[PDB]
RNA sequence: GCGAGAGACCGAUAGCGAACAAGUACAGUGAUGGAAAGAUGAAAAGAACUUUGAAAAGAGAGUGAAAAAGUACGUGAAAUUG
RNA sequence: AAUAGGGUGAAGCCAGAGGAAACUCUGGUGGAGGCUCGUAGCGGUUCUGACGUGCAAAUCGAUCGUCGAAUUUGGGUAUAGG
RNA sequence: UGCUGUAAAGCUGGGUCGAACGGCCUCUAGUGCAGAUCUUGGUGGUAGUAGCAAAUAUUCAAAUGAGAACUUUGAAGACUGAAGUGGGGAAAGGUUCCAUGUCAACAGCAGUUGGACAUGGGUUAGUCGAUCCUAAGAGAUGGGGAAGCUCCGUUUCAACGUGCUUGAUUUUUCAGGCCAACCAUCGAAAGGGAAUCCGGUUAAAAUUCCGGAACUUGGAUAUGGAUUCUUCACGGCAACGUAACUGAAUGUGGAGACGUCGGCGUGAGCCCUGGGAGGAGUUAUCUUUUCUUCUUAACAGCUUAUCACCCUGGAAUUGGUUUAUCCGGAGAUGGGGUCUUAUGGCUGGAAGAGCGCGGUAAUUUUGCCGCGUCCGGUGCGCUUACGACGGUCCUUGAAAAUCCACAGGAAGGAAUAGUUUUCAUGCCAAGUCGUACUCAUAACCGCAGCAGGUCUCCAAGGUUAACAGCCUCUAGUUGAUAGAAUAAUGUA
RNA sequence: UAACGAGAUUCCCACUGUCCCUAUCUACUAUCUAGCGAAACCACAGCCAAGGGAACGGGCUUGGCAGAAUCAGCGGGGAAAG
RNA sequence: AAACUUUCAACAACGGAUCUCUUGGUUCUCGCAUCGAUGAAGAACGCAGCGAAAUGCGAUACGUAAUAUGAAUUGCAGAUAUUCGUGAAUCAUCGAAUCUUUGAACGCACAUUGCGCCCUCUGGUAUUCCGGAGGGCAUGCCUGUUUGAGCGUCGUUU
């Protein structure tokens, strides 16, 4: 009875929705994300597992304020505003 | 006959989900939630119930008056009546037997 | 092989003690300047079982030198101690069975209970039920007592030690066969996860040095040196002799 | 079930509104190449795993 | 990473897993695993209208250089079938 | 949190009878037990039954074990690959 | 369509097609397939074959519709048979809910039907949960290890309060006075816990909305009562009583707060039954007949009890007494009392509601009128709650938040005025999140609408020891591809 | 070694289709129809005898023979499949 | 003789090979040096006249300002939109801003949209209670300021 009898009692999660990377690997009992090993400071990640890292890193997401650093870094960190033109 | 249901979420016969089965005006056989039974007062000495003091559960005793929590005598609402008996004869014989106990130490703390 | 179950006992993940009922710690009271130099009483409340102990408790009630306030005690509770009774604990405490006296202050021949090794560790010899240590002599001179222990070994301790005066109650306890399982079991429900204990010749090569074979036996013998270790220290250990025990020892 | 968290909710809220077929006025857009929504899901065929 | 220029490189079962809403759909409790899927036409001009049908459709017609290009869309092999 | 209905009839107790006593006997009462028959439940003996490209990657039917405790079970919690 | 070459192959006629491609001299390589139980894709024979057979069972008509074994409605026949195929929930699911429309795909036949498809609508809280407490445990800090990821430890070899209480002061300063045993935090939608019930209402929500009737907590605060010239009340021999009727630090105690079994007692709901007031059924015959309505919530007041306790009295000829033999000079029987209010009664709530009939309204949104809604009985009955007991163990059967009482005596208090929100009445507020539906032979997990698995509540009549089996009522289904025959072999 | 045992074994009584020795009956299949509609397996295929042969042939050699298309069963063979 | 079986051709199917393409990949070369407590990377949830995704953005939400430019956008619709002009559209450029809930993530906590405390203003007859708006309260370490502790210790007065 260890096939289908037994796969009906499967009611309990084991993990929930991590705060950190939204993903459903947030352990309940162990307080801890298999993912991104939240609540560690350091974010979850092996160079054993390099598809891994191609999920979940730089430009896989907004990059909402790297995007710019090169538009501002061409014009050499600029402050003030631009003129009009006479 | 009319079946019941319960009232609540929680579906399990626990000691805080006890129901009783009461008929209303609109002829429905209906399930009242029922609290917890309440303990008696008891004796800080001997452990018996103490008499004329309300049964409550132990919030209720904030809203209800103060002769229904006590009864006027020394340790009312804590001590029976018969438990302050036996302390203020026990108080009273030995303080005076602690005097006799001293009076006899200067009969014995001058002749030797 | 496999860690056999002697080793997995030192975790102790399953083989915790059990103590949600017990009813807190059985010492003696705090040595203090009262017990040093005088005596203090104080009265028995409650005489208690206390679950995974076959002696019972007694909570007795002490006043706070310094402070306004009631001191509760949890002492094993002597054979003929009542409630209601004081106890007189201190150097100047008199003879009498319940009282807390130090060992010098105690005759040869007393019989005392719940004794300190140490000066002020508040009990450790004699605390099982029935149990009881035999005061053998004194040696004032370099301040010591001779006692006799439960096990019949001899013992010096420092005469300012302190011990109960009586026998630990509940004695006679062993003399009924438990004549079920289900008197163990819930013997141990109580105590820890040591109960029913599997023969390690019944077992499988991996699972115990004795496990194995064609037919049930241990193969080697079972007297196993001190000087062992883990995992292979199952069976008599160190023993210095075996078979039936004839004559005295 | 009845008794759920206010996180649990919210996910539940956008799986519905993301369960819907594709406006048409969106086919007639020049250069368009999507004829429908690929990403539908019943509640009953593939579970959210929330 | 940012920005460029190239090649005796591959040409949609190849080349990155991904030429496409691809680390997507989906699976797994989880760590992780992980696809398929390009091409009407120059231009939708994507078939008005009539007729049979409950409808889907069909037959006419029409558009178009071509419908032996009708979105089940360039060509349209073989197995297999009428 | 859950566990029909019966059988048997342990201590304790009442009354009567016998006896020099020590004691014995009889009838009730009582309601013990990892007691017993037996539902639900839990298990899985036999048919080596059905099925065996199944209803099912272990089920179905009859038969059977046990059924107040070393009982059954939900949730929480602990123990993690030599 | 042929031609050329031994061949690898090359060239050509015809048809189709629509944008690039070849010969020759050299260069270069991811360069030649029949196989690898090869890889990916596709397609066959098998084959219109195996099969679509557990769960008693369907039939007639009408409507709708292009079309009806399968949709709807009616009539019937059935079944589940209260340990249900009923009515709810916890986990899990996540819109499956409800209306309108609709049938390409899906519902292994069909389909006008649907948990499918499309478009909309829908979840209302001071009182129900979460929120708070602590349990097994988890786990920061001070520290101590470890190259380090981190490990131990949980008050620990620590100078550990984001302390309180008043008098204030307005001088936005302070005056102080007491602490600091323990105490970060997390951990229960079944443990603990402040407080809500009835009737009505939607397509779909309701202990949440509407109508009415309450309650709790926090805060503000006035009036009346109570009390004081014997300052902080009186009465009772007492158990104790009452509308109230000072009380800081600190301390003591109680409640929270607890196994299991057995029989007994009481209540409640149901079951049973008599009269009467209504309605329905049967009536060849019989039947003062068979069925059905006659109900009363939370809350408020008064009363109401086993046990317990008090006063009187002094008991062997021992008495009282339980189904169960325990009690009495440590004071029985007797007499008289006090208490807990569990549980019942009465009254208010409240008949104005609901229910049952009758008479009228009318496209009618929705009704309006009248009458009744009464009085009992019974029990080794069933379930359940409580009580007093008894048994049992080398088993003695959580904690904390929280609340109260008591002890104590700090401080403050009147007389022409003082005190108190533990007496009554009055005022204000009660945030956040959940709330639809399924809970299973189709809403969960088993690749699926799978005979498996998945925790629990309520429970009618007859027969019976029985909650078994069998038949029936309320409720719910009539779902499982069908038709015609009835060889062999099967399965039961 | 009393009691207990879904433990193994022998005998006796009762009982019986286990048997002599089978027969009959019922429901659901199978059968036929409408709808729906797979899979294993597949070098090519499918009549025997003898011979020789990798020493047990569907095919080769020599004989027997040999007539479309098929349905229900069956379990000798395909040294059948897994 | 039909039917059937098999082979072949034509036509039609099934299927997606071949052929030709190609806003993709791959490799090599050249140049550059620029993430974050001034809150990054990532996540969640939202935002359009009519949008599910992708792309963009953050309650100022397919974007605001500024500079440049110079008539569009487009599937449809529609301006209280515009055309010799501070003027359509524009991630063209970009130096000023906005930037929900989070996240190293910082008041405490977190399977909760849980629980505080401080300052200013404000509503309810309120320093204390309830509500609202704004601003705050993490840790290690450094420099300094202030208040302190210790017979650690110095000078004086008994
Ligand atoms: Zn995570």
């Amino acid at each position: 009875g260890k096939g289908t009898p037994s796969l009906g009692k499967r009611h309990n999660k084991s993990h929930t929705l991590c705060n950190r990377c939204g993903r459903r690997s947030f352990h309940v009992q162990k307080k801890t994300c298999s993912s991104c090993g939240y609540p560690a400071a350091k974010m979850r990640s092996h160079n054993w597992a390099l598809k891994a890292k191609r999920r979940r890193t730089t430009g896989t997401g907004r990059m909402a304020y790297l995007k710019h650093v090169t538009r501002r870094f061409k014009n050499g960190f600029q402050t003030g505003v631009a003129k009009a033109q006479t | 006959a009319q079946r019941v249901t319960y009232r609540r979420r929680n579906p399990y016969n626990t000691r805080s989900n006890k129901i009783k089965v009461v008929k209303t005006p609109g002829g429905k056989l209906v399930a009242q939630h029922v609290k917890k039974a309440a303990s008696r007062v008891k004796c800080g000495d001997c452990g018996s119930a103490l008499a004329g003091i309300s049964t409550l559960r132990p919030r209720q005793y904030a809203q209800v008056s103060k002769t229904h929590k006590t009864v006027q005598r020394a340790y009312g609402g804590s001590r029976c009546a018969n438990c302050v008996k036996e302390r203020i004869v026990r108080a009273f014989l030995i303080e005076e037997q602690k005097i006799v106990k001293r009076v006899l130490k200067e009969q014995q703390d001058k002749e030797k | 092989g496999r860690v056999i179950r002697n080793q997995r006992k030192g975790a102790g993940s399953i083989f915790t003690s059990h103590t949600r009922l017990r009813k807190g710690a059985a010492k003696l009271r705090t040595l203090d300047y009262a017990e040093r130099h005088g005596y203090i009483r104080g009265v028995v409340k409650q005489i208690i079982h206390d679950p995974g102990r076959g002696a019972p408790l007694a909570k007795v009630a002490f006043r706070d030198p310094y402070k306004y306030k009631l001191r509760e005690e949890t002492f094993i509770a002597n054979e003929g101690v009542y409630t209601g009774q004081f106890i007189y604990a201190g150097k100047k405490a008199s003879l009498n069975v319940g009282n807390i006296l130090p060992l010098g202050a105690c005759p040869e021949g007393t019989i005392v209970s719940n004794v300190e090794e140490k000066v002020g560790d508040r009990g450790a010899l004699g605390r099982t039920s029935g149990n009881y240590v035999i005061i053998i002599g004194h040696n004032p001179d370099e301040n010591k007592t001779r006692v006799k222990l439960p096990s019949g070994a001899k013992k010096i301790i420092s005469s300012d030690a302190r011990g109960v005066i009586g026998v630990v109650a509940g004695g006679g306890r062993i003399d009924k066969p438990l004549l079920k399982a289900g008197r163990a079991f819930h013997k141990y429900k109580v105590k820890r996860n040591s109960w029913p204990k599997t023969r390690g010749v019944a077992m499988n090569p991996v699972d115990h040095p004795h496990g194995g074979g064609n037919h049930q036996h241990i193969g080697k013998a079972s007297t196993i040196s001190r000087g062992a270790v883990s995992g292979q220290k199952a069976g008599l250990i160190a023993a210095r002799r075996t078979g039936l025990l004839r004559g005295t020892q | 079930p009845s008794q759920k968290s206010f996180r649990t909710k919210q996910k539940l809220a956008k799986a519905q509104k993301q369960n819907r077929p594709l406006p048409q006025w969106i086919r007639l857009r020049t250069d368009n190449k999507i004829r429908y929504n690929a990403k539908r899901r019943h509640w009953r065929r593939t579970k959210l795993g929330i």
